[PDB]
RNA sequence: GAUGCAGUGUACCCGCGGCUAGACGGAAAGACCCCGUGAACCUUUACUGCAGCUUGACACUGAACUUUGAUUGAGGUUCUAACUCUGUCCCGUGAUCCGGGACGAGGACCGUGUCUGGUGGGUAGUUUGACUGGGGCGGUCUCCUCCUAAAGAGUAACGGAGGAGUACGAAGGUGCGCUCAGCGUGGUCGGAAAUCACGCGUAGAGUAUAAAGGCAAAAGCGCGCUUAACUGCGAGACCCACAAGUCGAGCAGGUACGAAAGUAGGUCUUAGUGAUCCGGUGGUUCUGUAUGGAAGGGCCAUCGCUCAACGGAUAAAAG
RNA sequence: AUAGCACUCUGCAAACACGAAAGUGGACGUAUAGGGUGUGAUGCCUGCCCGGUGCUGGAAGGUUAAUUGAUGGGGUUAGCGUAAGCGAAGCUCUUGAUCGAAGCCCCAGUAAACGGCGGCCGUAACUAUAACGGUCCUAAGGUAGCGAAAUUCCUUGUCGGG
RNA sequence: GAACCCACUGUCGUUGAAAAGCCAGGGGAUGACUUGUGGAUAGGGGUGAAAGGCUAAUCAAGCCUGGUGAUAGCUGGUUCUCCCCGAAAGCUAUUUAGGUAGCGCCUCGGACGAAUACCAUAGGGGGUAGAGCACUGUUUCGGCACCGAUGCAAACUCCGAAUACCUAUGAGUACUAUCCGGGAGACAGACUGCGGGUGCUAACGUCCGUAGUCAAGAG
RNA sequence: UAUAAUGGGUCAGCGACUUAUAUUCAGUAGCGAGGUUAACCGUAUAGGGGAGCCGUAGAGAAAUCGAGUCUUAAUAGGGCG
């Protein structure tokens, strides 16, 4: 016989919205096992590392700091 | 003959304004490992499924 | 193994909570302060058989 | 696996006597194989009933002596009157049935009715899973991680590789504080390797556990104090046939740590799980069949399933 | 199937069978007779094992039914209490102290009862033999007799006869 | 060894003379023998020198009439005409796999409208094709675990497209999208091209993703 | 599926989505915040018969309130309306 044949249930991980897209308070951003994201101003990361909008706005993406970190905020206005 | 109501189905739904409620299922017992949240939102009446609402009225069809 | 036991009130409300100990670690009976619904105040809570 | 399709070859029309190479010739909705939550009969230490057999209590069932226990019971010895005789003699009678009378032998036994423990394929009704490069044997059935998987999600095979059915009142909360490993030098037993001090490169260390994604404001490592491992919620969103699952700012009550701004609704995360029915425990301003109560029921919090064939056909089943 | 042989049951209103009962066969018979079971004239004969299941005989220790009902707890009110509450007696719901046989657990016998008569090492090599020696187990580990057989896979085993 | 009772071998016959026979042979034939007449045993019963044999050409439970028109997720059949639209063979669950249910896909009515699509601009995050050793493995030759040259990888990555996908504006061309209700069917697919697992880089093989055709479409 | 897969030798006649009751949704008719009788009586399709049913109000397990109710300490928030 053979000794393997199993597998998990998917998890549906990944990027909800996008760059540009106008989102409300509490929108999920960004589904991640790890943080390969991280929050900027108007973010608030979830015990899942899960990412989400705190405010109003419009998502955007950037890379700053010295480590060179991969950031998401919400731009009010 | 009459139609004759399905009385299983008739003690788990009641009629709503627009629709039914039913209780919510997994708070009967084995609520130690079970958190806060989940007890505190699994407890009190919802809405009964459009999927399932035509079934519904099948079963109770006076209700 | 993990037993469950249950935490009872100190003020006669009858409120408790339930958790689990390993009783070969802990022997004595559990004793914690946590908040009571029923008075609104935080109380001692002491350790009863789950049955 | 071709009289009937394509291309070609041959062949004027119709009988009679022979022959059986083909018309997957006729005959019987294949007996082999598999399937249907089909049937029948047979077996047993498969499940569940019943007959039969057997144990004791009560009733038919009575009377006298006598011993031993704490007015009453349990044993022994006698008796006749209930009751038994498919034993003898008389009568109905002309009869090896039956009934009545007498005698004899037994006798509170045996036997029967109700209840009750045991035994019980002798009979009776049933059950004995599915997937599978046919079926059987073997393996698997739920959950988590990686690759197949074609740079959003999802994506099959009895495809290639590993884990889970836990642990922890601290391994949780907070304030403060600190950084791994491997190397080169020299030092008591001390030596590849255990302890001390200084130096060059530097995340390979570590993160309770499998792997992946992560981890300097360290998510890694200590100390002091503590119980936010709270109660009532909850704008909004993810994933979804349903039933479910997941994240969550913010608002009230009380609380822990901080000088303060503040952090805290268990643990770096993703596995450590089980619906409904029926019952147990504690509360309860609910209901409670004439009325007042009470039983019973409802609501809130909790307890009992390796129902692993893990959406669980029965409380209960092999060949 | 059979004559022969063996075991076992049955004391007569027999065991056993039929039948719901009454009754009927067994039998107008009776242990030299009747039923069940296995084997199968006759000759020589029929080894070992009672651990398992069955059957037979013991023991009154543990366990156990109906039945019985000792206690304990609760409901309800007469009466008490400013109130909260307490509450005799009568009914009533519940608990089960004690007593309580067969069977089983236990002990012996029984195989012409159902049944059983072995492994692993050194050697045997011509498949694998307690052949023979060691040891491990078991209730025990095949006496006589026979054997490539209605039983032998290798197999058309080897040798001789025809 | 005749009658009588049997049924061991062979030919014939087998839409037969015959729903079990004829012909030539064979066995018993004073016995556990053959046979006439009249009786007894009735279906989970009877009877059986035992073959599951026989019980009216019927037997692993006879026949007849009733329950009864039993049930069959199975096979078959389903009858006049014209017009309009028009599928699926998928996911999830199932003592479930050739059945059924929810969703996906079809049709009809109502409500609503361009809120929808194609394409152009603008903003987005990738870790595949390819490529490469900076980690993890593996690999060849040299100089003293390292250094200089060299290779490879679905479960390696210092890198990294084209395409796909999500959003916001905009010209044109399309009664498009969305919601509420009535009725379904379907949940056996096949071949070909491209990216792949499995197989032998076999199969008109098998299992997925993605397009076209058949299915349901003639010329 | 020409299939060498199934069924039919031929003709005539017969042969398969029905009936009752209950419910829901569409057409059409009467009446309309109302609509409508059932059994029954009745020289009987008429006329009587208003018991009853649907609609007009929800929330909550229920007691209970009511355009509000449920939860809660909450006049907050939230669910059904
Ligand atoms: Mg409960
Ligand atoms: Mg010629
Ligand atoms: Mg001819
Ligand atoms: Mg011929
Ligand atoms: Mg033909
Ligand atoms: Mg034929
Ligand atoms: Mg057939
Ligand atoms: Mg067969
Ligand atoms: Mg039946
Ligand atoms: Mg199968
Ligand atoms: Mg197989
Ligand atoms: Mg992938
Ligand atoms: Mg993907
Ligand atoms: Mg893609
Ligand atoms: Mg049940
Ligand atoms: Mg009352
Ligand atoms: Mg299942
Ligand atoms: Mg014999
Ligand atoms: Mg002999
Ligand atoms: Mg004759
Ligand atoms: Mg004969
Ligand atoms: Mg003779
Ligand atoms: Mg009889
Ligand atoms: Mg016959
Ligand atoms: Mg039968
Ligand atoms: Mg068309
Ligand atoms: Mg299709
Ligand atoms: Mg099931
Ligand atoms: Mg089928
Ligand atoms: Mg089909
Ligand atoms: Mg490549
Ligand atoms: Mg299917
Ligand atoms: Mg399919
Ligand atoms: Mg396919
Ligand atoms: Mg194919
Ligand atoms: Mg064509
Ligand atoms: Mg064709
Ligand atoms: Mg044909
Ligand atoms: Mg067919
Ligand atoms: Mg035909
Ligand atoms: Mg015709």
């Amino acid at each position: 016989s053979t000794k393997n044949g199993r597998d998990s249930n998917p998890k549906m991980l990944g990027v909800k919205v996008y760059g540009g897209q106008t989102v409300t308070a509490g929108n999920i951003i960004v589904r991640q096992r790890g943080t390969e994201f991280h929050a900027g101003a108007n973010v608030g990361m979830g015990r899942d590392h899960t990412l989400f909008a705190t405010a109003d706005g419009v998502v955007k993406f950037e890379v700053k700091g010295q480590f060179g970190r991969r950031y998401v905020k919400v731009e009010t206005v | 003959a009459k139609l004759k109501t399905r009385r299983g189905a008739a003690k788990r739904f009641k009629a709503t304004a627009n629709g039914f409620k039913r209780k919510q299922a997994f708070k009967r017992h084995i609520l130690t490992k079970k958190s806060a949240k989940r007890i505190r939102q699994l407890r009190g009446c919802v809405m009964v499924h459009v999927s399932d609402v035509a079934s519904v009225r099948r079963m109770c069809p006076y209700i | 193994m993990r037993d469950k036991i249950r935490l009872v009130s100190s003020a006669g409300t009858g409120y408790f909570y339930t958790t689990t100990k390993n009783k070969r670690t802990m022997p004595e009976k559990m004793e914690i302060k946590k908040f009571d619904p029923k008075i609104r105040q935080h109380v001692i809570f002491k350790e009863a058989k789950i049955k």
